[PDB]
């Protein structure tokens, strides 16, 4: 990847799988050297190590290693000191959940429980911060709007709780969205949206420009220009 | 079958029992019983894989059963310590997640290059009061595709095999099932779900829905129980668990499925072995094979 | 006999006329027990 | 307006001529009648709201005309399904139990609604 | 252990939640019949009502209150058992029937001189005629009903969905028919005895639409409570489950530590 | 600042916020990132504080912020056992203790012939999992004089800076604040500890006493908060402690605080600025000043 960034000027991204089977291939090392294995049997010189990977992983003037870790932490114990150190390093986390996947969401990201530390409003823009804002407040009060709205019934929402319901479920649908590499897989041809286009698409979507249009016109699709069309086909 | 740490006298029943069902003729028991030295138990799975290699080579399919490495680990361990090589967690020895690794990873499905061959493998792990936490489980359950948990409530509960539905995963899973019982089971996944979530309404003024699931659940859980050491024909399979995603079973009487269930199977034999040998040769179901075995299965249900 | 205790009995019989439901059965069968009580001691508790 | 109203179920609760069986014989409520308070009898009541007519066999209540033209009919269990050959086997069987006991009470409400049962 | 008794206590919480659980949704159930009982009685009552308002209404006395063998049903039975004290203050030695065990005992222990007839056997079943007939005819032969001029009834009127408000209301005496000007807006002979049928009569069916209010409450207010007995059963989960995981945690440490001291040497 | 055990790349970005907020010029920043090793990491803190002291010791007044302690507890652990001297307790060497302490006593306020120096230490512990009860912390906790406690769960619920009041104490705190702000503070800590036992019990018979507490408890609450890397001036402060307390501020609705904090500094600045301009140099409320304000507040609540 070095050679890449420094002496290729690209900008790349580099996956790393198990980060666990890094620490458990650490803790081995150690064990071997006949080091004295520290707390909850990980090597002493656990954190350094972890470092020296995730210190080479920077954004130099030349280029930028992205990492893309991939975190299997034991026990789920989040507490644990293996997936501490991992928490140390990482900077955004991108939760992948399988309930999610089976709402019928591929991308099979959890939304509530996807975070990043680069959420920042200045870094991310003020316009993005709060669009962004919105659509987590839109969601989180989506999700437990619907844990007594679906239990006491759907017609006891208020006008503006069944608003947010309308909006929060376009958008759940919108979330939607077909993957190049998986236009086999799906049998959809993928969407690529850019990062303007995101924040636009958002934007209009929380006004409910185009909230008037089939939840499943909004299934699947691409930016907010794309739904338009499909809208429009969905209709015929 | 590879038999590690296990008495002679177990052993020996174990050999008794395969000659009983005369299967002696294509096994192969390598044997590293209690009694024999720590080395020994140590390489006796390592030594296993070898033998099952010249078959894999030779292109041919074989299964060997390391039962159990939980029993190996405890012999590295006991070598490991007596050679003074540092401890490490739970006293095993800091390379035992190297040790299962190497068993594990000398069985694989090969190349056309390598004539197809394989060795497919199932190994055994003991689990101290079902702690998958501790570390030999742990550790053997990150490198294993796919699990099968027995749990013990459901043998008392006389569900034999007493594989817990819940904590049994396959990765690899449908990939290899055969068409004809995938077609007919995708059904009896999602049925058994649901049965899970609907368990705990088993106690007084529940909901139609509630109960519909509750019989199809009960129902379903005195299908899946089999008598242990006689095992079962696909082409007999795959019949029953037509009958039971088709809801034909349903309206039996909970007593009554055992019964049911083995006069089905000589009702279809006796009426149906055109559907049967059908089933067996072609290895799909035909639209009109499922249209022919709703009817079977009507018949059996109205006498 | 109290004018009620007359027109219960009476919608019990009622119910026996061929046509029959759940809910009428159980609005036929019903028991309790009623027990007295003192100014503390309770007389032993006689069927209603 | 008429309020027909039993405790599991409620009726009537517009209605043009209504024939009830009451303590004080038969009473027939059309339009404007004084307003009375009469015990309902077990009973065949029959309820007429036009020319249509629905047929109820009643377990005796309470009728109460009200003074803004509410007929107020209570009853535990009022229809034509109601009356719809058992009940002569059971008083055969209840006039047994008559000769050792309130159970004759109940068997003479039985006479009572086996004679009403065969009026139908 | 540590670790085993932290384990054991957490699957005791987690078998506490999944029972709160089933009686919240069970409760969700038994509920649906009880709204729809509680419906028809009142409908019933307002009839009975019509009669009273339109007659002028206008009235040792009894007290009957109503709340189930059974608890766990909130605060139901001690917020009626409450306003029965308030009320027992009120009256001089008014004589308490209590349908039901839960308020029984309460009242037994606000006073057992006023307690002379209770039931039990009723609350585990909906509220129907045929009990409310034999209650009412009981009453009127046990309690000599007549004699006290005014009878109270207590129940628990389910103010909304969510709420209970323990609730009072007067059955009214053959003499109040008797006083009433009744004569002037209804019209009996003197053949029937429209005072002793008509109190004998609505004595019941007042007391069948207080027993359907009630059971009604009685239900909702144990699915509110079940329900919030399933969120104080989460938080305990979750805090349990911190210490189960430090606990397993400082096991794996603590074990190690005596490793390394045997090695050491 | 001293930066321990801290990503190189977080640490310019830092560097460069306060290159932004152009405060570099009165500032050091002695970093000993993760990359940096681990003696140098052991060794960090304790050459920070040397450089403090000679600020100190010009009896200049100076702070120093050790962020984070914690990191350098686990560089004194990876160090004592790579010495190979005996694991302490919890796995952290057993002279940690030791190691916090010498460092920690080094800031002081120091006496008149000294010249009274200062350095404010501020350390800055990480509790895994908010752990309160884990060796490391309770150790430093032991050692510090007062701590600021700080809840994830205030954090989540979008109180930023999210101050535990439960596990805030300050145990030489109150001689600290200027007398203005010990005028105006009026035991807040007290009523919003009344304040936590409300809300405990908000969740039986909620009193119309209860509830008015609640209501205050609420509105301060939203009060507290402040927007992070916008500090407040001290004077502002005097005034918004003292509509809390005087409770002016208790009586609006919880929507409108926000609203009320600035526009009621905007107020008092276009009002007359002149109060808060004595208040900031005489720092004290005089009966007349305290009047004055009352004056001024209700004013601004008015409108």
């Amino acid at each position: 990847a070095e050679y890449f960034r420094d002496e290729e000027g690209q900008d790349v991204l580099l996956f790393i799988d198990n980060i666990f089977r890094f620490t458990q291939a650490g803790s081995e090392v150690s064990a071997l050297l006949g080091r004295i294995p520290s707390a909850v049997g990980y090597q002493p010189t656990l954190a350094t190590d972890m470092g020296l990977l995730q210190e080479r992983i920077t954004t130099t003037k030349k280029g930028s290693v992205t990492s893309v870790q991939a975190v299997y932490v034991p026990a789920d114990d989040l507490t644990d000191p293996a997936p501490a150190t991992t928490f140390a390093h990482l900077d955004a986390t991108t939760v992948l959940s399988r309930g999610i996947s089976e709402l019928g969401i591929y991308p099979a990201v959890d939304p509530l429980d996807s975070k990043s530390r680069l959420l920042d409003a200045a870094v991310v823009g003020q316009e993005h911060y709060d669009v962004a804002s919105k659509v987590q407040e839109t969601l989180q009060t989506y999700k437990s709007l619907q844990d007594i709205i679906a239990i006491l019934g759907m017609d006891e929402l208020s006008e503006q709780d069944k608003l947010t319901v309308e909006r929060a479920r376009k958008i759940q649908r919108f979330l939607s969205q077909p993957f190049a590499v998986a236009e086999v897989f799906t049998g959809i041809p993928g969407k690529l949206v850019r990062l303007k286009d995101t924040v636009a698409s958002f934007k209009a979507v929380l006004e409910g420009k185009y909230d008037n249009i089939p939840e499943h016109a909004f299934y699947m699709v691409g930016g907010i220009e794309d739904v338009v069309a499909k809208a429009e086909k969905l209709a015929a | 079958y590879v038999a590690v740490g296990q008495k002679r006298s177990t052993v020996a029943q174990l050999v008794q029992t395969l000659e009983q069902h005369d299967a002696m003729k294509y096994s192969i028991i390598v044997a590293a019983t209690a009694s024999e030295a720590a080395p020994l138990q140590y390489l006796a799975p390592f030594t296993a894989a070898s033998i099952g290699e010249w078959f894999r080579d030779n292109g041919k399919h074989a299964l060997i059963v390391y039962d159990d490495l939980s029993k190996q680990a405890v012999a590295y361990r006991q070598l490991s310590l007596l050679l003074r090589r540092p401890p490490g967690r739970e006293a095993y020895p800091g390379d035992v997640f190297y040790l299962h690794s190497r068993l594990l990873e000398r069985a694989a499905k090969l190349s056309e290059k390598e004539g197809s061959g394989s060795l497919t493998a199932l190994p055994v792990i003991e689990t101290q009061g079902g702690d998958v936490s501790a570390y030999i489980p742990t550790n053997v359950i990150s490198i294993t595709d796919g699990q099968i948990f027995l749990e013990a409530e459901l043998f008392y509960k006389g569900i034999r095999p007493a594989i817990n539905v819940g904590l049994s995963v396959s990765r690899v899973g449908s990939a290899a099932q055969v068409k004809a019982l995938k077609q007919v089971a995708g059904s009896l996944k999602l049925f058994l779900a649901q049965y899970r979530e609907v368990a705990a309404f088993a106690q007084s003024d529940l909901d139609a829905s509630t109960k519909q699931t509750l019989v199809r659940g009960e129902r379903l859980t005195q299908l899946l129980k089999q008598n242990q050491y006689s095992p079962l024909a696909t082409e007999e399979q795959v019949p029953l668990i037509y009958a039971g995603v088709n809801g034909h079973l349903d309206g039996i009487e909970l007593s009554r499925i055992g019964e049911f269930e083995s006069s089905f199977l000589s009702y279809l034999k006796s009426n149906h072995n055109e559907l049967l040998t059908e089933i067996r040769e072609k290895g799909e179901l035909s639209k009109e094979l499922l249209a022919s075995l709703k009817s079977a299965t009507e018949s059996f249900v109205a006498t | 006999i109290s004018y009620a205790a007359y027109l219960n009995v009476a919608a019990q019989a009622i119910r026996s006329t061929e046509l029959q439901t759940a809910s009428v059965l159980n609005r036929s069968q019903t028991d309790a027990f009623y027990t007295q009580y003192k100014n503390a001691s309770e007389p032993t508790p006689i069927t209603k | 307006k008429l309020q027909f109203a039993l405790p599991h179920e409620t009726l009537y609760s517009e209605v043009t001529q209504v024939n009830l069986p009451a303590k004080s014989g038969r009473i027939g409520v059309l339009a404007n009648h004084v307003p009375t308070v009469e015990q309902l009898l077990p009973g065949v009541v029959e309820v007429m709201e036009g020319s249509n007519s629905k047929k109820f066999f009643i377990s005796g209540g309470f009728a109460t005309v009200q003074p803004d033209s509410q007929l107020c009919v209570t009853a535990i269990e009022a229809p034509l399904e109601s009356f719809s050959e058992n009940i002569k086997n059971l008083l055969a069987e209840a006039k047994k139990n008559v000769s050792s006991s309130r159970e004759a009470a109940e068997a003479a409400i039985q006479v009572e609604v086996l004679e009403n049962l065969q009026s139908v | 252990a540590t670790l085993k008794e932290v384990e054991m206590r957490l699957k005791s919480i987690k078998n506490i939640e999944k029972i709160t659980k089933t009686m919240k949704i069970v409760a969700s159930t038994r509920l649906s019949k009880a709204e729809k009982a509680k419906i028809s009685a009142k409908k019933m009552d307002e009839a009975e009502q019509l009669f009273y308002k339109n007659a002028e209404t206008k009235n040792k006395e009894l007290i009957v209150a109503i709340t189930s063998d059974k608890g766990l049903c909130g605060s139901i039975h001690s917020q009626l058992a409450k306003a029965v004290r308030r009320h027992l203050n009120d009256q001089p030695n008014a004589d308490i029937v209590t349908i039901g065990d839960k308020i029984k005992m309460q009242l037994l222990r606000t006073h057992p001189n006023n307690i002379k007839l209770s039931i039990n056997g009723i609350g585990k079943d909906a509220p129907t005629f045929q009990e409310s007939a034999l209650i009412a005819d009981k009453l009127l032969s046990v309690m000599k009903a007549g004699t006290y001029p005014k009878i109270s009834i207590f129940y628990n009127d389910p103010v909304s969905s969510l709420s209970f408000e323990p609730s009072e209301k007067p059955i009214f005496n053959a003499k109040t028919i008797e006083q009433s000007p009744s004569f002037g807006k209804f019209e009996i002979d003197t053949d029937a005895n429209v005072p002793r049928d008509l109190f004998e009569y609505t004595l019941a069916n007042q007391m069948l639409t207080a027993m359907a209010q009630g059971y009604a409450a009685e239900i909702s207010a144990r699915r509110n409570a079940m329900d919030n007995a399933s969120k104080n059963a989460g938080d305990m989960i979750n805090r349990y489950s911190i210490l189960y995981n430090r606990t397993r945690q400082a096991v794996i440490t603590n074990e190690l530590v005596d490793i390394i001291t045997g090695a050491s040497s």
